[PDB]
Formats: structure tokens, sequence, C-alpha cells
């Protein structure tokens, strides 16, 4: 994945490149002012606060791979 | 007018309005055209409501150059509203229009 | 998800298509909001591993590069769309669109044999390629 | 009181700035599409006051 690495194009569109193929502003804010006038993580996020107590030392040594199967 | 406007931002040349309101392309549009140029009911429901107004003022119109009968002229308006789902097409783009089609044609067998 | 990469510019997505020489690009492009972009998202990431010798994925958002969006014409929640040597692949699933994919393949067996499919049929220059099953009635 | 406009000067600006688009008819652009929910409206005061078959 090199190219992922990179982050910089020419100032160059991408279609053309590869060889791409296709198979008053106030007043009407003011009319418009004039008109005016999850689950998951709720479930979890009490125990991610939980967790803001263990030490860095622990969270270095924890056993790495283990399978069980 | 306005809705020609309106048709005149995106630049669709070819698709023509004529003065019934019915809309008139001259070309079919390419995939990218056709993308684009898709809309919601309103410019068709509001292409058709101003349909039935211009039928309804042209009536009068004719009735002031004398075009329009006192009896031809009543008669005509009620074919107009008895004929609406067959006037406009409104139905094509929502069908629960179902609604006012079902009372015309009541009131047609009431009238 | 955090298994499989994701493409972040549209020039990204650009070279990643042009330096595979050997194996499939196969790219999700939806958003990942989306209820049915997210199940696509999990049916790859469990296939990429036992495929990465035939084929490379990626992941991109229509939000994040919206640059393909006319060329390619995307609607819906997502599209698979399948490259090999800057060719634009194409599969007939039953399904009426014979561009790209639409629908969530439900098997993790079914998938593989299409793009095992793709690729075999691709590798010899073919541009049609069946679907072994048909999901018309499906999508 | 925004006294009203006795009849000729309403003809005559809508005859004036008839064409649909307008390079100069420009913050009408802007504002016209703001006060474009307001048509319908127009509709419905227009159709309630046809005229009757007794009427010229």
């Amino acid at each position: 994945k090199p190219f992922l690495g990179m982050p910089a194009p020419l100032g160059y569109v991408p279609g053309l490149g590869r060889g791409a193929t296709g198979f008053l502003d106030k007043r009407m804010d003011e009319r418009r002012k004039e008109r005016r006038e999850p689950k998951i993580q709720q479930q979890f996020s009490d125990l991610k606060r939980k967790l803001a107590e263990v030490t860095e030392e622990e969270w270095l040594s924890i056993p790495e791979v283990g399978d069980a199967r | 007018n306005m809705l020609n406007l309106l048709i005149h931002r995106k630049n669709l040349n070819y698709l023509h309005l004529d003065y019934n309101f019915n809309l008139k392309p001259v070309k079919t549009l390419t995939t990218k055209e056709r993308k684009k140029s898709r809309f919601g009911n309103a410019f068709h429901l509001c292409r058709e409501v101003l349909r039935l107004t211009k039928l309804v003022v042209d009536s009068h119109v004719q009735y002031r150059l004398g075009n329009v009968d006192a009896f031809q002229l009543a008669d005509g308006l009620q074919y107009i509203f008895a004929h609406v789902g067959q006037l406009t097409g409104m139905y094509r783009y929502k069908y629960k229009l179902m609604r006012q089609i079902r009372m015309c044609k009541d009131l047609k067998h009431l009238i | 998800s955090y298994m499989l990469p994701h493409l972040h510019n549209g020039w990204q997505v650009d070279q990643a298509i042009l330096s595979e020489e050997d194996r499939v690009v196969v790219i999700r492009f939806g958003h990942d909001w989306d209820p049915t972009c997210m199940k696509m998202d999990e049916v790859l990431y469990s296939i990429a591993e036992k495929v990465k010798n035939f084929a490379v994925i990626y992941l991109v958002d229509i939000t994040e590069v919206p640059d393909f969006n006319k060329m390619y014409e995307l609607y819906d929640p997502c599209t698979v769309m399948f490259f090999f040597r800057n060719k634009h692949i194409m599969i007939d699933l039953g399904t009426g669109n014979n561009n790209k994919i639409n629908w969530a393949m439900e098997d993790k067996q079914e998938m593989v044999d299409i793009i095992e499919t793709v690729y075999r049929g691709a590798r010899k220059g073919r541009g049609l390629v069946v679907s072994p099953k048909d999901y018309s009635t499906k999508y | 009181q925004k006294e009203d406009m006795p009849p000729e000067h309403v003809r005559k600006i809508i005859r004036d700035h008839g064409d649909m688009t307008n390079r100069k008819f420009r913050h009408d652009k802007r504002v016209y599409l703001g006060a474009l929910k307001y048509m319908p409206h127009a509709v419905l005061k227009l159709l309630e006051n046809m005229p009757m078959p007794w009427e010229q």
C-alpha cells in the first residue's frame, strides 16, 4: 500500500488521468427569517468510564495472542 | 415564466415548454443529463396546476371575446373539473392523486 | 471494517487502480452511516484475506470524494465496482444493470464465486462474464 | 400606509421585466427563489374569486 501513504496530487482531476470512460442574498435571508419566526454507545459508554481506572503498567502486561480453538 | 426560468438554470435548451404547459424535449438525454434532469413531483405538479388555471382563464378570455358561452362556458368548466386526471397527468407522478380522480368520477355520476 | 483500508482522495482511487497489475481492484462506493453500506463492509472484510492472492479491496465514500459521481453515475447507498488493468469490468447478475453491483450479497461463499468468476473471465479480456447465481429476483 | 398603485403602474412594470432571464433582475434571482412559497397562495386567491355564471 505504498501510494496510500504519500498524500499529494498534481492539481489533477481524477477522471482524465486514468483515461476515464463513463460506461440580494441578505434580502433573501430576511425573507426566510420572516417565515421561521447512539444506543450501543449508551449501553457501553457507561462501561468505558469504568475503564478509566486501569494503570499503564497493566495496559502493557496484557497477554497478546491467544488462540483457543 | 417562472418555470421556464428554472429550466433555463439547468441550460436544458432541448427541453421546451409550450404555451399550454406541455413539456417537449427535442432529443433523448445522455445518462449524465438524465441524472441531472431528475426532479420532484412539484415541477411536474406545478406545471400541471398552472395548466389547470390556464384552461379556466382561457375559457373566460374566450368569454370576453364571445367564444365562451353563458352556457357553453359553464359546461366547459364542468367538463374541465371532471376531466382533470384525463387533462393533466398528475397521478403519474403521485399515485395517491387517485383520491381526486375518484372524487371526480363520483361527481361526474352525480351531476 | 478497520481491516480494510480507505481511500481519502480521488487521487488515491486512481493510482490504486493503476498500480495493481495482477489482481482485481474492488471498491465499495458508499458512506459510513448507511445501513447497507455497513453490511457489505462486513461481508467483504471477512473475505478480503482469503482472496488476497487475486483480488485487492478498498473502501471509498461518496461524501469524501464526489468527483466520481457523475462519470460512473452513483446512486443508492453503495456500488461495488471492479477494475482490472484500468478496464472497468462488467457482470450480469440477472438484475438488469450490468455495470457495477448494488444489492447486498448473502453468503460469504457466493461472494467469493463472483470475484473468482470475474477474475477468471477477466484474465482472458472478456468484458462480460456471467454470475453463476442470478439475483434478479433478490434486487 | 402603503397606499396602492392606480393600475397602470403594475401593468408597465411587468411589461418591462418580461424576459425570463435578466442579468439585471439579479437580486430578484436570489430573492425571487426565497419568495417562491407564495405562488400557490396566489392561485388560491385567484380561484376562489371566479366570476360566477351570471356575471359578465
